[PDB]
Formats: structure tokens, sequence, C-alpha cells
């Protein structure tokens, strides 16, 4: 056995459901009325696999365009990102590819990027079709699955796709 | 020290606003100073 840590971000368009995402999984909890972040919230959860302990320092930003130059003091030095938008918002799709840039620009050559398409649960108001998404996420090598945070869907498997990807 | 605010990922230091948290980057963690 042996523990490994990872700094993680999250980042993504203000409402699309970062820090409902990150509770569910450190928590096991969700709010409906869950508070728009100021700043940014620290948080910290493992998994567990191939005998490895790996432990998720997290920070969940907030997406408002007026926190966007924060958000590089919180990626610097990040070896993994959730990239996250809503699938009911086309528009917050086109944001995720745009933050998705900026890591590839300007994180750590190394960084294993996650993308959550979030709110799956409202599938019947779907915007973004899945495969697009996917053929964005395997045109970049980015770990992607539509997740909802309310429900827990793939809450728990996208943190563990993660650690899978990292250097263990 | 809430785990939520303009929150200093290197010191976990917790200043009152978005200036103060670039004030105090600059001043104690870039590159010696700047
Ligand atoms: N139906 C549904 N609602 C969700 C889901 N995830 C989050 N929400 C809701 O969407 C709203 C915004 O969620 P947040 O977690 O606060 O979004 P955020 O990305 O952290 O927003 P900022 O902090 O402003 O950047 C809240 O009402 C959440 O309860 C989801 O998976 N399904
Ligand atoms: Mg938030
Ligand atoms: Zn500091």
């Amino acid at each position: 056995n042996k523990i490994c840590q990872f700094k993680l971000v999250l980042l993504g368009e203000s409402a699309v459901g970062k820090s409902s995402l990150v509770l569910r999984f450190v928590k096991g909890q969700f709010h409906e009325f869950q508070e728009s972040t100021i700043g940014a919230a620290f948080l910290t959860q493992t998994v567990c696999l191939d005998d490895t302990t790996v432990k998720f320092e997290i920070w969940d930003t907030a997406g408002l365009e007026r926190y966007h130059s924060l958000a590089p003091m919180y990626y610097r030095g990040a070896q993994a990102a959730i990239v996250v938008y809503d699938i009911t918002n086309e528009e917050s799709f086109a944001r995720a590819k745009n933050w998705v840039k900026e890591l590839q620009r300007q994180a750590s050559p190394n960084i294993v990027i996650a993308l959550s398409g979030n709110k799956a649960d409202l599938a019947n108001k779907r915007a973004v079709d899945f495969q697009e998404a996917q053929s964005y996420a395997d045109d970049n090598s980015l770990l992607f699955m539509e997740t909802s945070a309310k429900t827990s869907m793939n809450v728990n498997e996208i943190f563990m796709a993660i650690a899978k990807k990292l250097p263990k | 020290s809430s785990s939520e605010g303009f929150i200093c990922p290197q010191c976990m230091k917790s200043l009152g606003s978005a200036d103060e948290l670039f004030k105090h980057y600059e001043a104690v963690h870039d590159a010696g100073n700047d």
C-alpha cells in the first residue's frame, strides 16, 4: 500500500454544478439551494485503487467571469482538473472548451483533465449531445462522463477515472 | 479560518478580498518579489 496526493481544480461557468459535484464526492451530499461560490473553496477526499490511496486536494473555484483572473492561482501546480458544463446549456459547453484551452496553454504539462457534462438527470432538456462532447474529449485526451451531482450518477466514477490516469 | 473565500492556495491564508489576495500572493509567493 501507499498514499499519493494530488492537487485537483474544478473550473467552469457559474451554476453548472461544480460545488454540487464536489459536495457529492466529498460528503455524499447535494443542496438544491447551493450558494454561488465566492473566490474558491478547499475540500479533500480519497479513492483507493490498485493498492494505492489517492488523496485529492480540491480547489472548487467561483465560475463567475469576474473571478477569471484568480483561476490561474488555483490551477498553478494542479495535477488534475475537472472542467464542468451543464448538459442543458450549450453555451456552458462553449465556455468549458475555453477552460480546456486555457489549461492546455497555461497549466502544468502533465495535467490530467476530466470533462463533466453535469445535470445529466435533466436529460429531457438536453442541449449538448453526448457524442459531440465525447468527440471533443477523445480528440483532446480528456476523461469525459456525464454526471449528476443531484442523483450521484457518475460522481465517484469520474474521480476514480482521474485517479487511474494519474501517475502513481 | 473559512474553507471558502479568497484563500491563498500556498499558505491557506484567508484574505478579505480578491485584491488583498493578489497583493498577498505577489508579496510572499512570487519569485522573490514583484
Ligand atoms: N438538476 C440538477 N441540478 C444541479 C445539479 N448540480 C448542481 N445543480 C444545481 O445547480 C445550481 C448551481 O449549482 P452549484 O454547485 O452551486 O454551481 P457552481 O458551478 O458551483 O456555481 P458557481 O459557484 O457560481 O461557479 C444549484 O441549484 C444546484 O443545486 C445536477 O446535477 N442536477
Ligand atoms: Mg460553486
Ligand atoms: Zn499565501
